[PDB]
This record gives structure tokens, C-alpha cells and sequence, in this order.
RNA sequence: ACGGGGAAUCAGGGUUCGAUUCCGGAGAGGGAGCCUGAGAAACGGCUACCACAUCCAAGGAAGGCAGCAGGCGCGCAAAUUACCCACUCCCGACCCGGGGAGGUAGUGACGAAAAAUAACAAUACAGGACUCUUUCGAGGCCCUGUAAUUGGAAUGAGUCCACUUUAAAUCCUUUAACGAGGAUCCAUUGGAGGGCAAGUCUGGUGCCAGCAGCCGCGGUAAUUCCAGCUCCAAUAGCGUAUAUUAAAGUUGCUGCAGUUAAAAAGCUCGUAGUUGGAUCU
């Protein structure tokens, strides 16, 4: 009844600064662990603080049984944001997102193209 | 006797594509003047405009009236004959309004006890003739 | 006028053999028709067959042995490889159990099992069964 | 240009002549006894196995010392021994010319579950694959026409958490009780 | 009815290909 | 040779309302049923091999 | 007619296709001429002319979607004026910026794979028994059905929660709650004379209306039209039109014919072409 993690393909990646593994997780009975759970479990399993585990790519199998994903255990909450994907570190709350559009960008790109100099400040 | 010779590829090559042409259906299909000839210009459907309906006679060992529609093509201005199929369709069909019409099914021949007409009608009004010939769907107003 | 001696030879011997005949008689011999008479009659399907030697162009009597529904020559002659002899043999012989389609290769002139065993190809001279 | 690929092929050929008394009667035969949904099911194992007929013959043509042949006839021989089809004795490509269709089809999980007991019927047993009451060793198989294994043959159970294999019983079963 | 009648008779007529189906129907099958 | 007559025959027959019939059977069930009524059931058979949509 | 890789079909031969994501070529409304640059006769560069066309205060200025969306037109014939640089890669001075390349979603029965629309049990029939045997009958051994009998068990379509997914989502997958009896949570498309599977059943019509690929049906029992019932073919698919392949040994190299069915020149000569006797260990 108890959710158990387990570290399939485990490397230390020295040259990122951090050990990758194929995380499988075993809930006979429950939804998908949520990656926060998964977090903790790590941390616990290889004596780590929890902010320095990022885990994505969980993929239940059919029938209900274990679910595949990945994890990376930085050796510092530093390395990890030198390393990490931004969207991973966001999913964390450690980076936000521009708050503008494509189209915004785009089309105050293309304003700017018509004025020169200082002007180029002036419009957006 | 035909030639067998090691050396009789070109004689049995231009003798094959030469005698082609007597074949009836690929001189048809690769003379070019059949496809000018299609008041379709080689599509499956075309659509056109009812011209007036007309009343074809059937062939001499049956007796009835198709009842048929003259309609005008809207690619290149033809006039052609299309067999509206189903029974009370004609009354589907009104005049001056665009009519889909599709081959008859003998590739470009005359189908049945019905001269000279090698298509028929398959929407009007941008509606099925099945649909309102089974009640499914009635023309726009 | 006439080619393909072997042609004539092979003609001789199925219309001999279909009415009934005990020996042949072909003219003129060479020696391709006496490689292909000697690879009929290792399978035994003519017998033994003497070469009348005239100063201009022998002659072959063959004694006949019923055992012949037909041989034949295969003009021109094709050059088959050993993926072809396959579809060859799918075509010339009655069965895959008997039946034989004879082939010169470099190797001399040989029935088409024969040129598998050496792994030669060469070109179809005729077949018989 | 994209990065998706465009393989795919049909897994089954329509009958020449649409209405061939017999072949509709050996059709519904087959149908009926292996409780499949419809004809496409029986050509799609037609099909199968024409395709290996046809692999059998062409690698027949071939020299008994062709490597090819060899490795080929033999990874054939290897599969079709492996899900159940082939005898292990008879390991010859000639022996591949004697299957049968319904060689093909008692290999079926929906075939399996009836043989093995599971199931009172064959339609029984194909509504209780689709059902989810059904698992091949431990992963819950969905699929009637899966091709069961011989190593595969002997671990088939009614799921953990099926009213028939594990607890949690059914929708039906709760509201019954909870209705008194 | 009996089909082998109603061939000899009706064969000829519309009914000629409805009577020789019955007719085969009735030949060989049982 | 008048359009005036394009609809007589389905315009003056008489209107047959459908009548109300279980479902008929899908997918599987419906060919279950159709080897048993093939191969299983034996009563309607009489020995003259007669359709099996004989009215006579 | 862009070429090829290749595609459909195909016993062995072959026939047809290839605008289309990979490689090569070409073009950027049509021509022409150039600048810059390693690289362009570049067009999301310039110059002119031809055609079209935008704004104007009439002096002038500006243009090029066969890029991504989108519009009109054309037609039988083809989708969103969406989100993102997270992936793949590319560019730059750049670990950092940008990319309608590309990815993601939307529309999508082009087409391809898997696969629901029910399963089971108990009584009443019916069938057979490898039961007594008695072709009278006794018969829950295996079976079948309008029971539109009875009964509970099963489940996902759907609704919905939380994860998971993801750049953010969605979709699958996972979990919980609700979710089936006329399980109304209802399968259709074409047919029933033959070819070709399955009704000379009933009503209507009466060479009319219509059916009919072909043969044919219909002119007062229509096995064929219009319908009701019933049946059968495929089935989440099925009908129609057209191109094409096999069938076509009706283009015949394999492999066709040519007295009379279509067909051998009126007859010879004759160059090319094609084909050529034996013989050398």
C-alpha cells in the first residue's frame, strides 16, 4: 500500500554536477505520485536536502501499477540553478517567466525597426 | 512468325508501341482528343446550371420518360443532359439553380434504355438528392 | 535456310519419339548435339546413339527409349544467371521433381543441377523431360 | 518537413469474390468458434499467415546451405515455435506449409482465457479481457487478439485488483449493498 | 412444390433463373 | 411525353408506418447469433435445403 | 513532363504513377540589368521596363505571401489571422539574444492500427445424447429461443476530482465519486431474379411512376418499381462518380492471332535491320 521508489540507470554526472537516475515508483492502488512525493522519497533514500532533487517525465504504465519518470540530484541548490532548465526551476518556484506574449514582443520589434536613435526607447 | 533475335529489342519494342494505338481504350486514353471531347475535362463531378427540364424518351423495347435536366456547366460553359435518378426528384429541381452532376457509371456511355445522356444528377442546391429523397435534409429557402 | 542444328536435332527426336520410333536418325551432328544427346542419355532418357562419320558432316542414330515426352531448344540463347535458373525451371519443366534444362557454361555443358553444383551460370541451350 | 513518420499498412486483404458460399460458411465457423467481432479479424489472421507462407516458400527456394536461408528460416522457425504455433519437434520449413488459420487463432488471449478456465464462454471471455478482469504475467492486458507466448501461456490470472482476483468489488455489487 | 417441377415448367419464363436457383438448392446439400 | 407525372407512383402509395422492434444485436453478439441460427440450430432444416428467408 | 530515391498493383513477366516532407535542379507577377559580398544575376536587396496595384493636400511617395496564418477568385477538390522557443537544429560578437525553421495544440471518416454496442445463471420450450431404451415415453448430460421471463454480477462511453503529462496546457495513462435493462447509453450503409449472399410474402401502381453497371423488370397474382414485414453482405463503416492496376493469353518478351470470325503486301528484286551449316584438345 506504500509507495516505493526505485533508481533504475544511476550515473554521476561530474561534468553537470549532479546524478541522473530512471525513477520507477510503485502505487498498486493509488494515482500517480505527485513529483513532490517522489522529492521527499529521494531525499530520504540518498540523504539529501529535498530542493536539490528535480524529477520530471513520470509516465504511467497501463494498468495501474509503476510509473517511469527521471530524476537529477544536484550537489548544491547553486549548481542546480547554473544547470537546470528554467521551466524546471520555475516548476520549483526558482525563475519567473517573461510575463509578455510572443506577439508583443514581436510586434514592438517591429515598431522599434521604424524609429532610430534614442526614439528607439520611446515606443512600446 | 514474330522475330527472336538477342538483337530484336527495338524491333519488338517499336512493334509493341506501335500496335498500341489499335488498342481502342489506350488510343482513347492517350490521344488527347477524348479528354477535349469530356464536357467534364477529365474531373469525376461537375458542377452546373439547370438550363430547363426535358423529358427523354426511353429506348424503343422499354417505355417510360427519364425524366432528365439540361444544365450548363460552370468551368467552360457546356451543355450537357444529366438523369435526375430517384422517382419525384424532378420536383427536387427547380430552374436556374446549380446542380452537382456526376458520370452515369460506364465512363462516359450511355447507361440503360436512356439515349444520348451519360450523367446524372447528384446534389441540388448544394443538397443531396438522397437526403431529400429520404426526408433527411429539404433545399434552402 | 536452317540454323540452329540442335534446333533440328531436338525436333527429330521428340516427333521420332512421339510416333513411337526406336531410333532417329540427325543430320548434320555436332558437337553441341552430341553434349546435349550425352546429357539426355546420362539420365537415360534416349540410350546409347552412334555417330556416322561422313568427310562433310556426321551423322547421330539415336536408340530411342520411351522414356521422352519432350525435349526441346529454347532460341535465342538467353544467358541465365543462377537467381534466373529458378524462374526458368518454373517455366521449361514439368515438375520439380524431374526434368532438366541444359545450360553450356564455361564449364562445358551441363544439365541445370549440375551448374548449381559448380555455381555457374551460362545460357539456356534446351530442356528436356 | 516534420518530424513524424508516415509507416503504416493494413493488416489484412478483403476476399476476391465477396460472396463464395463456402468461404462465408468457414468464415462464420471460425467467427462463432472463437467468438470473434467480425470477417476483418479472420483475414487479418489469414493474412498473417499467408505472409509467413510466403516467407517459407521463398526461403524453400533457396540452397540448403544458404546462410541466408539458414538464419532466416531459421528465426522463423524460432517465432513461430516460441507463441505456441509451431510443435518444437517440428522444426522444418516444410512443416510451416501444414499451419493452419485456427492454429493461429488458439493462441489468442480471448482463446487462452477460455482454455485456461477463466471464462465460461469465449465471449465471455473476450467482454472480460476488454473488461480489465484479465493480466498477462503482471501487467492487466486490454487486448483480445493479444498473441499469448509459451513462457507467457502459464501466467495468466484474473488481475490484483479485479472482484474476480484481488478485492474492491464492482460498481454494481457496492450500490447493491449500499441500497440494502 | 416441388422445385424439380417447377424448373421444368417455369424455366423458360421470368421466373427461370428463380426456379433454377431453387432447383440447385434442392440438387446437392443434403 | 409530359413532366406532369414525376412523383405519381411514391406520391399514391399508401403510407405503412414502421412498426416498433427490439434492437437488433451488434458487433459480436450479432455473429454469435448468426452461427448458432447457422451451425447449432437444426429444427428449421427439412431436407430440402430451403433459404432462410423461404415464404413457401 | 521538374528528375531520382520511391508508390499502387502484380504467379513468373509487366502496367500505371511519382506536384508532395529525402537528394539534385529551377523560380519568386513577367522579362532584363546590377550592387555588396567568400558565396546571389538574391527579389522578406536594388535599378528599369511590361501587367497589376496602394496612399496623395496632385507636387510626390510606396509595392511583390510559389514563407506562416488569413482573405478573394478558381473550382469536384484541401484546415487556425492559435501557443512556444521546452525539444531538433540553425544564426550572431553570443553558455545569455533570435528563429511562423521547427515543436505544441486546433479543424480533419485522406488514409493506417487496436477496438464497445453486452456476458452469465435459474425455470419453459427445442435439439440431440457417447442414458434407460419403448419409433408410447422417463430425461436440469451438452446445447438454444420471441421468453422482448426472472435475477444479481461486470464494465466503460459520459460527468467530474486530484495527480501525472507539458514551455504552459490538452490528449492518453493513474486514482476517487456518480454512471446500464426497452442496459431507449437504440449502428449503419447497400441489397433480396441471375451474375452475386439473401422472399414467385403482403399492400399500392399498371410499359405509368420508376428500377436496371449487363441480361432484363413494369402493359391487373410485378420474385426486380413505391412500401410494410422478413432475410444477408460488410460493419463504425458503407454506397456513388472518375483515374489506374489485376482480371487482359482482349497488346501476348514469357504469351495472342491472321483459309472461312478482324486480318498475308498483286508479285518479285533489293540496302539497312534481324538471323545465319560442319570443323581447331
Amino acid at each position: 500500500d506504500t509507495v516505493t521508489i526505485r533508481t533504475r540507470k544511476f550515473m554521476t554526472n561530474r561534468l553537470l554536477q549532479r546524478k541522473q537516475m530512471v525513477i520507477d515508483v510503485l502505487h498498486p492502488g493509488k494515482a500517480t505520485v505527485p513529483k513532490t512525493e517522489i522529492r521527499e522519497k529521494l531525499a530520504k533514500m540518498y540523504k539529501t536536502t529535498p530542493d536539490v532533487i528535480f524529477v520530471f517525465g513520470f509516465r504511467t504504465h497501463f494498468g495501474g501499477g509503476k510509473t517511469t519518470g527521471f530524476g537529477m540530484i544536484y550537489d548544491s541548490l547553486d549548481y542546480a540553478k547554473k544547470n537546470e532548465p528554467k521551466h524546471r526551476l520555475a516548476r520549483h518556484g526558482l525563475y519567473e517567466k517573461k510575463k509578455t506574449s510572443r506577439k508583443q514582443r514581436k510586434e514592438r520589434k517591429n515598431r522599434m525597426k521604424k524609429v532610430r536613435g534614442t526614439a528607439k526607447a520611446n515606443v512600446g | 512468325g514474330k522475330c527472336r533475335g538477342l538483337r530484336t529489342a527495338r524491333k519488338l519494342r517499336s512493334h509493341r508501341r506501335d500496335q498500341k494505338w489499335h488498342d481502342k481504350q489506350y488510343k482513347k486514353a492517350h490521344l488527347g482528343t477524348a479528354l477535349k471531347a469530356n464536357p467534364f475535362g477529365g474531373a469525376s463531378h461537375a458542377k452546373g446550371i439547370v438550363l430547363e427540364k426535358v423529358g427523354v424518351e426511353a429506348k424503343q423495347p422499354n417505355s417510360a420518360i427519364r425524366k432528365c435536366v439540361r444544365v450548363q456547366l460552370i468551368k467552360n460553359g457546356k451543355k450537357i443532359t444529366a438523369f435526375v435518378p430517384n422517382d419525384g426528384c424532378l420536383n427536387f429541381i427547380e430552374e436556374n439553380d446549380e446542380v452537382l452532376v456526376a458520370g452515369f457509371g460506364r465512363k462516359g456511355h450511355a447507361v440503360g434504355d436512356i439515349p444520348g445522356v451519360r450523367f446524372k444528377v447528384v446534389k441540388v442546391a448544394n443538397v443531396s438528392l438522397l437526403a431529400l429523397y429520404k426526408g433527411k435534409k429539404e433545399r434552402p429557402r | 535456310v536452317r540454323m540452329n542444328v540442335l534446333a533440328d536435332a531436338l525436333k527429330s527426336i521428340n516427333n521420332a519419339e512421339k510416333r513411337g520410333k526406336r531410333q532417329v536418325l540427325i543430320r548434320p551432328c555436332s558437337k553441341v548435339i552430341v553434349r546435349f544427346l550425352t546429357v539426355m542419355m546420362k539420365h537415360g532418357y534416349i540410350g546409347e546413339f552412334e555417330i556416322i562419320d561422313d568427310h562433310r558432316a556426321g551423322k547421330i542414330v539415336v536408340n530411342l527409349t520411351g522414356r521422352l515426352n519432350k525435349c526441346g531448344v529454347i532460341s535465342p540463347r538467353f544467358d541465365v544467371q543462377l537467381k534466373d535458373l529458378e524462374k526458368w525451371q518454373n517455366n521449361l519443366l514439368p515438375s520439380r521433381q524431374f526434368g532438366f534444362i541444359v545450360l553450356t557454361t564455361s564449364a562445358g555443358i551441363m544439365d541445370h543441377e549440375e551448374a548449381r553444383r559448380k555455381h555457374t551460370g551460362g545460357k539456356i541451350l534446351g530442356f528436356f523431360f | 518537413p516534420v518530424a513524424r513518420s508516415w509507416v503504416c499498412r493494413k493488416t489484412y486483404v478483403t476476399p476476391r469474390r465477396p460472396f463464395e458460399k463456402s468461404r462465408l460458411d468457414q468464415e462464420l465457423k471460425l467467427i462463432g468458434e472463437y467468438g470473434l467481432r467480425n470477417k476483418r479479424e479472420v483475414w487479418r489472421v489469414k493474412f498473417t499467415l499467408a505472409k509467413i507462407r510466403k516467407a517459407a516458400r521463398e526461403l524453400l527456394t533457396l540452397d540448403e546451405k544458404d546462410p541466408r536461408r539458414l538464419f532466416e528460416g531459421n528465426a522463423l522457425l524460432r517465432r513461430l515455435v516460441r507463441i505456441g504455433v509451431l510443435d518444437e519437434g517440428k522444426m522444418k520449413l516444410d512443416y510451416i506449409l501444414g499451419l493452419k488459420i485456427e492454429d493461429f487463432l488458439e493462441r489468442r488471449l480471448q482463446t487462452q482465457v477460455f482454455k485456461l478456465g477463466l471464462a465460461k464462454s469465449i465471449h465471455h471471455a473476450r467482454v472480460l479481457i476488454r473488461q480489465r478482469h484479465i493480466r498477462v504475467r503482471k501487467q492487466v492486458v486490454n487486448i483480445p487478439s493479444f498473441i499469448v507466448r509459451l513462457d507467457s501461456q502459464k501466467h495468466i490470472d484474473f488481475s490484483l485488483r479485479s472482484p474476480y482476483g484481488g478485492g474492491r468489488p464492482g460498481r454494481v455489487k457496492r450500490k447493491n449493498a449500499k441500497k440494502g | 412444390t416441388d422445385p424439380i417441377d417447377d424448373f421444368q415448367v417455369n424455366w423458360n419464363t421470368k421466373h427461370g433463373s428463380g426456379v433454377t436457383r431453387e432447383l440447385m438448392r434442392e440438387l446437392n446439400g443434403g | 411525353g409530359s413532366l406532369a407525372r414525376a412523383g405519381k407512383v411514391r406520391g399514391q402509395t399508401p403510407k405503412v408506418a414502421k412498426q416498433e422492434k427490439k434492437k437488433k444485436k451488434t458487433g459480436r453478439a450479432k455473429r454469435r447469433m448468426q452461427y448458432n441460427r447457422r451451425f447449432v440450430n437444426v429444427v428449421p432444416t427439412f431436407g430440402k435445403k430451403k433459404g432462410p428467408n423461404a415464404n413457401s
